[PDB]
């Protein structure tokens, strides 16, 4: 019978029983046991274990009772616009802050940028990752802010700087940038705000349309669908 | 219904998260409008002298205290060294501590901003709060001779003393814990006896004796924060307000009308700072802040032993 | 951006503006740019200006140890750390880039390696203590001839300064105050100045190369203008005595022998009138100084 | 009419609607409007504006400019309006009778004469080399050989705008002159002899720094005399 | 147990506290319609089978 | 830089009974290299060894007198690497492992660096590495090796008993001491599935699986032992049973090579 | 120093078995954390452990994650900068074994580790090194990265060795000093200190959930 | 208090006022290193010169489309003299002015308007130092650069004079540079045109011209020198291959 | 009383220069222009603040004088009109005006003047006025004292900062921008202090209006 619980080493299964398939969580490893040679799925990751059908049996341990990839669906804020495409930074991938510590108040009093402070000039490139504060960054393509019309797109149209916006990935894409889309109707701006991030939050009345509470005034977004 | 969990809701929108939490009469870090962190202390146990019959021999350390509030942690120890002094209530007559101050999160490189700016601002309200007399510092020198050290009951010298603190599990402002942790490791200080065996004296500490470092009790002070917000009617769930201790990130990030006091048990205050870059400041948040402020000093200062 | 940008016309212009002996501002090709000094409140506070470059000295001093080394010296240092006040093409932090490494050097090696300050007069005990002395240049605008104008404020703010008056008590030492005895001046050497010149090649680089005429241009005392289009560049400092300090011409454009003395040459015309500017000017102020403490009695 | 400073009380009456200039901010929170600069208020379907001193140039629409090609890209040029500024882009296709056949031909370093179309808040501001609003093609393109001036902004306005400005008719009571004007804070002139260039670049220069302008006659003689 | 029993408006979405019930049913109302991107892949389906 | 096709050949070759090295070697043979010695005459001892491979170093050997009181270590090495900066975590790793081999007592015998019953010679050791392709260790151990052996010392002439009395120390101005000290020797090794190898070239340490570091000193196995990794790619975990079998090997093979880098 | 206040120019410095806790998640603005201390008869240590990461890194397209190793000293400045980076090194080389890399792509992961307490009650980094390695794994766990299996290691006499897959391999092998012919006992007392380690560690992770 | 120079006209070595010290260079010293090398004694100085290029660079912020980028690197190591040297020399602003000297000299020479998008790096390490390291280091860059086949207008040659009261000395060593007033020259073919000229110490303004022309006749026989033995090297590669 | 001097340099927006007693100071700004993509922020300026010292180089002891600064003049500014755009403002101190080992107030003040003359010659976008001064309390007497000189210092028992915001033809008190008090003292000392400075400052906020009116009306037409 199969364990309930696992960590790290801990042997889960041989290969038939059936043709078992490693998945998130779980490994292949050799082992020599008795001058015999032995196959297994081996976990590692603290959490439960739980099997479904894909005959082939995907294995796979989840934590309890990241990093970006393709598929997964980030939070992201606009930073700029052109003609051609939009740059996002990515704060959230799957409802889990991303990185845990911000940065704030390292650079001291008033509204300062992560990078914008003194500690930015003298850090350490060859004994760390990256400076404190630092996101991965992404990019959407004007032909994939939709699935339709992907030629007559106005970039202004849709997003603004300072807007939150929820995208799904698409590929890697080089060291700097991962490549995004929002053309699904659950895609889109989820929090704006009146005057080009002056004024106060606006809430989505239709597919391409926010509404100013204070004063009714109208603008245009890609609104991602509520509810 | 489409949901966000807190913390990325005060990742992806502060404000919001502010107000919405300030209209049901609680805060984002789950605590009143006028209600404080505590505070919990473990002096002397990292100095070379924490046990009196057992005198640790590899160890330099004169002084030491650590401060748990909420879930952070500083760590705070005191060194000295000897300097040869060649060449009233006025401040020439003054004395401080060279402070290094580190803040772990996740970097490697030189200081930020935020480190030097507590490490200088801690220099300076240390000498501006009359604390250390420059007389409380004068080495009596003994001498050495056949081998035995005879002490007083030519040159002169001056003791120097310099302070590290460690912060770990930072999430908010903390000046005020790395001033608290340094008042409570100042008054547990003892230096060493020193003794004299182109010309080249050398002076020596001794292994075992030393004296208590004499400070001016009654300018000891205690430091709080507090911040003012303005309600947007818009935001409420179905005017201003005054908070004390500021703390995670949606608060840091929104508040920016914030007060600073230190104040003595005695009756007087050391140090008010005020920057209005939100809402207005009135006079009745003041004298609130001050009388706050006095009680969180008064059980601060009769707390422990 | 940090990048200042000059069209193809603007080049055009000016380089043939040269082949027909014109200067922009309509001066002649060895004319030196007035210099205006003022000097402060405090001792060793000077202000120099010349044309549109305005930089400003301020000398101090403080008691500290001998080297190990040396036990009859004092400490000499200069710093010159430019802003973006001079101008938004400076970096704050920039004291490795090429420019900024050869100023400090030239002028290091104009006023410290020179010996124009006298360090043994700055010892007090042997071995023990002596007078540590700072010199700070700071670069308020720029028009082209930091080196020239930084040289003559580091000078003059030296003449100009004075150090209390001490006494030996024994172990210790007494600083006495101002108001009390009268702080003394240090001791000069001698007085050197810089002067640099700038070369333009009207031709191609195989006409400078192989060809037999020489055709090259120098100016003295370039604006800004100018100099982001030379091709090279020389700096002569002299004294009085008709020695020569120091010259540095650290590759470019290859100038030829006879016209490199010929500088060398107009350069001393120049230093003598500075020289005696300066020395009129440090009087002047004297006598100021003096009527004024006599009219206060 | 008056001078104002920030801060100050707006002397317009709330009911009537008044179209806003320079100088002028409407708050979006409050929905009140202030004045942001210094300077003198001038009221004219009334238009009310602040007259400020300047040099940093900000792209407007329909400004004519002069600019300096700093990089050639697949489809469009790179322009520089003022040194440490953001650039400019200038399309290929903004030139008269341009097709995909008829190329444009400038280098990096040469200078343009172009007006100001597209100033999006949220993008890169964008250039053209004809009045695309008329169909008129006046003076626009490539300017060759010549000199450039800077000049502070309120200058450059006075000399393109004020036909009263005297300095146009003085110039030209000495010698015969091309001129170009841009609101960015340039001037281009040039001449048959360098040597008249020259003393134009001076007069110009000399009269910029004054703020007299019954001096222009005397400064342009002195100069023209300097240069025998 | 404040925060327990008002979730789904502490972590929600922003909608204005007073907003009247006749424009919130038209604002749900318009998002139970089909999407411009809807439209023109209904049209597509008798082109690409 | 090498694609996975290349890896897996090579690791093929590598892992096979018996082993096929890339070049046809055995599992215990090193590849030629050229020794030039005593080249900088301002120096007491020099040397400079250049591999097949294009790698060369340069080592030279410089003495000062000193209280071998207040001096404890009387043997300092200092290393530097060309395209490297100075605290980079390889070069100070090298600099670490080199002064532990070279320490008081390790089989080097520093009693013949006395003179005088109160001063001594202290010896630094400076090498510069020109140009490298692989982890330097064993290249500059050998340079070390050579230079050692051909170093020559000032002769004292002015007393030897100077506890009571003290004199300054006087030397000859022509005579010189050949020192006669003892210095080891540092071998690299690499696992390669249940192979170990002498001398691995730059390709072969790209498909290992790990490493070993392993001192040698006059007939013994010498105190400084440790694991290293070759790549980051492939390193794996290693059973017990071949540490023993590249100790052995180092034990066997050690003597030929010693007698290589006589003269 | 323009960064720190280092206070006057001329003044001089005065000069004058085991039992484990182990627990994780303690430190709010990190990814894991550990806290380790162990007592005997002569000896006391306590350490601190932190991670961060995954996080994004500088520089070209990679397609496995990097591991960087800090050590800092604590309270006394016991040791120095050669020294503490050859252990961050070999610290490094052996965690390159355990962590599953290869699902990190164009990442980083960065270790640090504070030596806060250490005093003698009654040759001194080697026998601090296992400890490192327990705090290393047990805030590795805590923050959820992938291992293929919990490394742990033992001290005797000099020789410090790290084992896996319950003592049968080796990730790990260090020796200074010693005696030469003492090769087996040191492995056996190695693996007997590894496998209470190990029993600790599972302990602690599978209680404390 | 020595005899600097004698009655008899003798230097403490044994030379004349107008004689040069060996001169002995190597060209092609590491052909799996760098595209160009060389090696050059000079009297007591011993230098390795590398040529590295032109390449692609680095990093795509070091990129120019009009030019190549040409940098230098100057390594003087703690051995090279008498006396050990205390601590690095990687840093100092005395090796820097030496680099950038070194590069606005080669600029102008080098025909880097034919190699864009590239860059061309210049490694050099200084073995032994016995007086006049400027001019050997202007020779030794000279000589690697042609052995890599890169586009260049003529020859530059280094070479150094030193002031003794009223008798010129050409090419001083350490003993002389430590004593007296010393001038360093770099030459440009066969023509009196300077492309370097460096003045460290006090000369008198009507002593300089003698000076500079005895410093301009050796750097033309140095070029002598260099010539012939790059045509001697030639001759031996085509000879057989 | 104080004077003051506007557009002085040549190669910046705008610059001043302040001279209060013995305390002078120099600032320029240049803005708005193209930031580092490490200094960008989408939607408002940022700020690039620096000063140097009179004597020495540049330690931490400036660094907090640049953070004071940077919290006085953030609200000062309507950022959101220049949004991803760059503002460098440089101070440099030519005279201290008091012994710099133990004060530094008076060169906050007047940092924080000039700063201000320096915005409003460049043409940046503000939200009103403002106005600071310096003021201590002396030993023995307890007498509240308005611009210090330096021997007033020396025997003083607190010093304080205080910078206010005033609109409506500067008559009217906006907010209190920043207020530093550093000794000992009580609430009625700190009630009357504010009550003394609020005066001042109006005083020295009418004196500035009518130098900027001064210098700046003959540019115009």
């Amino acid at each position: 019978q199969f364990p309930e619980i696992a960590y790290p080493g801990k042997l889960i299964c041989p290969q038939y029983g059936f043709n078992y398939v490693p998945g998130p969580g779980t490994k292949l490893i050799q082992y020599e046991h008795n001058g015999r040679t032995l196959e297994a799925i081996t976990a590692t990751l603290v959490g439960t274990v739980r099997c479904e059908e894909e005959k082939n049996i995907l294995v796979s341990v989840l934590p309890g009772t990241n990093l970006p990839k393709e598929g997964d669906i980030v939070l992201t804020r606009v930073t700029r616009l052109s003609l051609q495409r939009a740059n996002v930074e990515i704060l959230a991938v799957e409802d889990k802050p991303s990185p845990i510590d911000s940065g704030i108040g390292s650079n001291g009093s008033g509204i300062v940028a992560a990078g914008g402070g003194s500690g930015a000039a003298t850090f350490s490139v060859s004994q760390a990752s990256s400076d404190l504060g630092e996101t991965f960054r992404g990019i959407i393509r004007s032909q994939d802010v939709r699935s339709t019309d992907r030629d007559r797109v106005k970039v202004i149209e849709c997003f603004k700087p300072g807007d939150i916006v929820r995208a799904q990935v698409l590929s890697l894409g080089d060291g700097t940038n991962y490549y995004l889309t929002t053309a699904r109707n659950d895609l889109g701006v989820v929090f704006a705000r009146a005057a080009n991030g002056a004024g106060g939050l606006m809430y989505a009345t239709d597919w391409q349309m926010m509404t100013s509470p204070v004063t009714g005034a109208t603008e245009k977004r890609k609104c991602a669908k509520p509810f | 219904p489409i949901t966000f969990p807190p913390e990325v809701l005060a990742r992806i929108s502060p404000e919001l998260s502010l107000q919405r939490h300030l209209s049901l009469g609680i805060r984002p870090c789950l605590r009143k409008y006028e209600e404080f962190r505590d505070v919990a202390i473990e002096n002397n146990t990292l100095s070379r002298y924490a046990d009196a019959g057992n005198i640790d021999t590899k160890n330099n350390i004169l002084g030491s205290n650590v401060l748990k509030s909420g879930k952070t942690i500083v760590i705070t120890s005191i060194t000295g060294g000897i300097i040869e002094e060649t060449s009233e209530d006025i401040i020439a007559n003054y004395a401080s501590v060279y402070p290094v101050v580190e803040v772990e999160r996740g970097r490697v490189g030189a200081c930020t901003d935020e480190e030097m700016t507590i490490s200088q601002k801690l220099h300076d309200s240390i000498l501006h709060s009359r604390i250390l007399p420059k007389k409380a510092l004068k080495v009596k020198a003994g001498v050495r001779s056949a081998f035995s050290v005879l002490y007083p009951d030519k040159r002169k010298w001056s003791y120097v003393l310099y302070a590290k603190i460690v912060v770990l599990s930072r999430t908010g402002p903390v000046f005020d814990l790395c001033w608290n942790s340094l008042m409570y490791a100042l008054q547990s200080v003892k230096l060493p006896r020193a003794f004299i065996d182109r010309e080249t004296y050398e002076i020596i500490c001794d292994q075992t004796k030393s004296v208590p470092l004499m400070i001016n009790a009654k300018n000891i002070a205690f430091a709080s924060n507090y911040g003012i917000v303005e309600l947007d009617p818009e935001c409420q769930l179905q005017n201003t307000v005054l908070i004390a201790d500021l703390d995670t990130e949606a608060e840091e990030t929104s508040i920016h009308s914030t007060i600073s006091i230190l104040a003595a048990p005695s009756g007087n205050y050391k140090q008010l700072t005020l920057m209005g870059g939100g809402a207005k400041i009135t006079p009745e948040m003041i004298k609130r802040s001050l009388l706050l402020s006095r009680v969180r000093a008064d059980d601060l200062s009769t707390r422990f032993n | 951006a940090k990048d200042i940008e000059i069209s193809a016309s603007e080049s055009k212009f000016i380089l043939e503006a040269l082949r027909q002996n014109y200067r922009l501002d309509g001066r002649s090709f060895d004319q030196f740019r007035d210099v205006e000094i003022t000097f402060g409140k405090e001792f060793g506070d000077v202000s120099v200006k010349m044309g549109n470059t305005k930089v400003h000295c301020r000398i101090s001093c403080q008691i500290a140890q001998p080297y190990e080394d040396r036990p009859f010296e004092g400490l000499f240092v200069i710093s010159t750390e430019i802003s973006p006040m001079a101008g938004s093409q400076f970096e704050n932090g920039n004291i490795t880039g090429e420019d900024e490494v050869l100023c400090s050097r030239i002028i290091e090696k104009s006023v410290r390696r020179s010996g124009a300050l006298d360090v043994e007069g700055l010892c007090i005990v042997a071995g023990s203590k002596c007078w540590a002395v700072r010199a700070d240049v700071h670069f308020l605008d720029c028009d082209g001839g930091f080196i020239d104008a930084s040289c003559i404020a580091v000078m003059a703010g030296l003449m100009h300064f004075k150090k209390p008056d001490i006494t030996v008590h024994g172990e210790q030492i007494i600083v006495h105050p101002v108001n009390e005895r009268e702080p003394v001046p240090l001791g000069i050497l001698h007085i050197p100045i810089c002067v640099t010149f700038s070369f333009f090649n009207p031709q191609d680089t195989e006409e400078n190369i192989k060809g037999e005429t020489n055709s090259e241009i120098s100016i003295i005392d370039a604006t800004l203008k100018e100099e982001l289009l030379r091709d090279g560049v020389l700096t002569v400092t002299l004294n009085k005595n008709r020695e020569v300090v120091q010259v540095s011409k650290a590759g470019g454009l290859p100038m030829d022998a006879l016209t490199l003395m010929k500088c060398c040459h107009e350069a001393y015309s120049i230093i003598e009138k500075i020289t005696d500017q300066i020395l009129q000017l440090l009087k002047e102020d004297s006598e100021k100084r003096n009527k004024y403490a006599a009219m206060l009695t | 009419s008056t001078f104002i400073f920030p801060g100050d009380s707006f002397p317009v009456d709330p009911t009537t609607p008044v179209k806003l200039g320079p100088g002028i901010y409407c708050d979006p929170n409050t929905q009140e409007i202030r004045p942001v600069n210094t300077g003198v208020l001038h009221v004219s379907v009334q238009t009310a504006y602040i007259d400020y001193s300047s040099k940093r140039y900000i792209p407007s629409v329909n400004d004519f400019v002069i600019g300096v090609i700093i990089g050639t890209f697949s489809d469009s040029y790179k322009v520089s309006l003022q040194n440490f500024s953001s650039s400019v882009s200038l399309s290929y296709m903004a030139f008269p009778n341009a097709s995909k056949k008829n190329r444009p031909t400038l280098q990096v370093g040469d200078l343009v004469y172009a007006r100001v179309c597209t100033a999006e808040k949220e993008l890169e501001a964008e250039i053209e080399c004809f009045d695309s609003t008329t169909g008129r093609d006046a003076g626009f393109g490539i300017l060759e050989d010549g000199m450039i001036i800077d000049v502070n902004l309120n200058f450059a306005r006075q000399l393109l705008f004020n036909n009263d400005f005297p300095l146009l008719k003085v110039l030209a009571a000495h010698t015969k002159f091309e001129v170009a004007i841009g609101l960015n804070g340039k001037i281009w002139v040039k001449c048959e002899e360098l040597s008249n260039t020259l003393a134009c670049y001076r007069t110009i220069m000399e009269c910029c720094q004054k703020n007299d302008t019954a001096a222009f006659k005397d400064i342009a003689k002195r100069q023209f005399k300097e240069i025998l | 147990l404040s925060l327990k029993k008002h979730n789904n408006e502490l972590l929600g979405i922003f909608v204005p506290c007073n907003l009247p019930k006749t424009t919130r049913k038209v604002a749900i109302e318009n998002f139970n319609r089909p999407s411009p991107d809807d439209i023109i892949q209904s049209a597509q389906l008798n082109a690409f089978n | 830089s090498l694609s996975v096709a290349e890896k897996s050949y090579l690791y093929d070759s590598l892992a096979s009974t018996p082993s096929i090295r890339p070049d046809g070697r055995l599992p215990h043979q090193f590849r030629p290299i050229e020794i030039f010695t005593d080249f900088l005459p301002s120096s007491n001892g020099s040397s400079r060894i250049i591999a097949s491979d294009g790698s060369e170093c340069i080592v030279s050997i410089k003495s000062k007198v000193v209280d071998h009181h207040v001096e404890n270590e009387l043997l300092q090495v200092d290393v530097d690497i060309a395209g490297q900066r100075d605290d980079a975590l390889v070069v100070e790793t090298i600099t670490s492992l080199l002064n532990k081999v070279l320490k008081s007592g390790s089989g080097v015998d520093s009693s013949k660096l006395q003179l005088t019953k109160k001063y001594s010679f202290k010896i630094f050791v400076d090498v510069l590495v020109i140009s490298s392709h692989s982890h330097p260790i064993s290249l500059i151990s050998f340079a070390i090796y050579s230079a050692l052996n051909s170093t020559y010392l000032p002769k004292l002439i002015s007393a030897f008993d100077d506890l009571e009395v003290e004199e300054l120390p006087t030397f000859h101005d022509y005579d010189m001491v050949k020192l006669d000290i003892n210095p080891p020797l540092v071998f690299i090794l690499a696992v390669v599935g249940n192979n170990m190898l002498l001398d691995p070239a730059a390709n072969e340490s790209e498909v290992a699986n790990n490493g070993l570091i392993i001192s040698w000193s006059n007939g013994k196995i010498t105190s400084p032992i440790r694991s290293v990794a070759l790549n980051d790619s492939n390193v794996k975990s290693f059973k017990p049973h071949l540490l023993k079998q590249g100790l052995a090997m180092v034990e066997k093979y050690a003597p030929d090579v010693v007698r290589s880098l006589e003269n | 120093d323009r960064r720190r206040l280092l206070g006057p120019a001329a003044a001089k410095p005065m000069a004058f078995e085991q039992e484990l806790s182990l627990h994780t998640g303690f430190i709010e603005n990190c990814n894991g954390s550990a806290l380790v201390e162990a007592r005997s008869l002569g000896h006391q240590t306590s350490l601190i452990t932190a991670v961060y990461g995954p996080r994004s890194i500088r520089g070209s397209f990679t397609s496995q994650g990097t591991i960087s190793i800090q050590l800092k000293n604590g309270l006394l400045e016991k040791y120095n900068t050669n020294e503490l980076k050859e252990v961050s090194s070999f610290l490094m080389g052996i965690f390159n074994s355990v962590v599953n890399l290869s699902r990190y792509p164009k990442s980083g992961i960065d270790i640090f580790v504070y030596l806060t307490y250490d005093k003698d009650l009654t040759s001194q980094i080697s026998s601090l090194i296992p400890h490192c390695i327990t705090s290393i794994t047990l805030a590795l766990a805590d923050a959820g990265i992938e291992l293929v299996d919990m490394a742990g290691a033992g001290e005797a006499n000099g020789t410090v060795v790290s084992f896996i897959k319950n003592g049968e391999e080796i990730v790990g092998f260090w020796k200074d000093d010693g005696d030469d012919e003492d090769l087996l006992e040191c492995l056996d007392r190695c693996k007997e200190q590894y496998n209470r380690y190990r029993d600790l560690m599972i302990s602690c992770l599978m209680n404390q959930e | 208090r020595l005899e600097i120079y004698s009655p008899e006209g003798l230097r403490l070595d044994g030379r004349r006022w107008n004689e040069l010290r060996r001169f002995e260079s190597s060209i092609n010293t590491h052909p799996h290193a760098a595209d160009g090398s060389s090696y050059m004694e000079q009297g007591n100085n011993k230098i390795i010169t590398l040529v590295k290029g032109p390449k692609e660079p680095r990093l795509k912020s070091q990129m120019d489309t009009s030019k190549a980028l040409l940098n230098v690197s100057v390594n003087i190591t703690k051995f090279s003299k008498f006396e050990r040297s205390k601590s690095s020399h990687k840093n100092e602003r005395r090796v820097l002015e030496i680099q950038t000297s070194l590069v606005r000299m080669f600029e102008k020479n080098v025909m880097l308007n034919i190699y864009p998008r590239t860059v061309i790096d210049i490694e050099i390490h200084v073995l032994e130092q016995d007086g006049g390291i400027m001019g050997s280091l202007i020779n030794g860059i000279t000589l690697a650069l042609i052995d890599a086949g890169i586009s260049m207008f003529d020859y530059i040659s280094g070479i150094s004079v030193g002031l003794y009261d009223t008798t010129p000395l050409l090419d001083t060593n350490s003993l002389e540079e430590n004593a007296m007033s010393t001038v360093t020259l770099g030459v440009v073919g066969k023509s009196e045109k300077l492309s370097l000229l460096l003045v460290e110490d006090k000369i008198p303004l009507d002593r300089l011209e003698n000076v500079l022309a005895i410093g301009i006749a050796g750097a033309h026989r140095v070029r002598d020198l260099m010539d012939e033995e790059l045509r001697k090297h030639a001759q031996k590669r085509v000879s057989n291959a | 009383s104080v004077q003051a001097e506007i557009g002085i340099l040549d190669h910046v927006d705008g610059s001043s220069e302040f001279v209060s007693q013995d305390t002078k100071v120099i600032c320029s700004v240049t803005g708005p222009i193209e930031p580092k993509a490490r200094q960008e922020l989408p939607t408002q300026l940022a700020l690039e603040i620096i000063v140097r010292p009179a004597k020495g180089v540049a330690t931490t002891r400036e660094k907090v004088l640049e953070d004071k600064l940077r919290a006085v003049l953030t609200p000062l500014i309507t950022r959101h009109c220049y949004p991803r755009q760059l503002c460098q403002i440089t101070c440099q101190i030519l005279e201290s005006g008091e012994d710099e080992a133990e004060f530094s107030l008076r060169e906050l003040s007047c940092c924080i003047n000039a700063a201000f003359l320096a915005l409003v010659d460049a043409g940046i976008a503000l939200n009103s006025m403002c106005a600071s001064i310096p003021i201590a309390i002396i030993k023995d007497t307890s007498d509240i004292i308005v611009d210090p000189t330096a021997e007033q210092l020396k025997i003083s028992l607190s010093v304080h900062t205080l910078a206010l915001e005033f609109v409506n033809g500067g008559k009217v008190v906006k907010n209190v921008l920043l207020l530093d008090s550093n000794g000992d003292f009580n609430e009625d000392q700190l009630f009357s202090l504010l009550e003394l400075g609020e005066q001042k400052c109006q005083e020295l906020v009418t004196n500035i209006r009518r130098i900027i009116q001064d210098n700046i009306s003959p540019r115009l037409v």
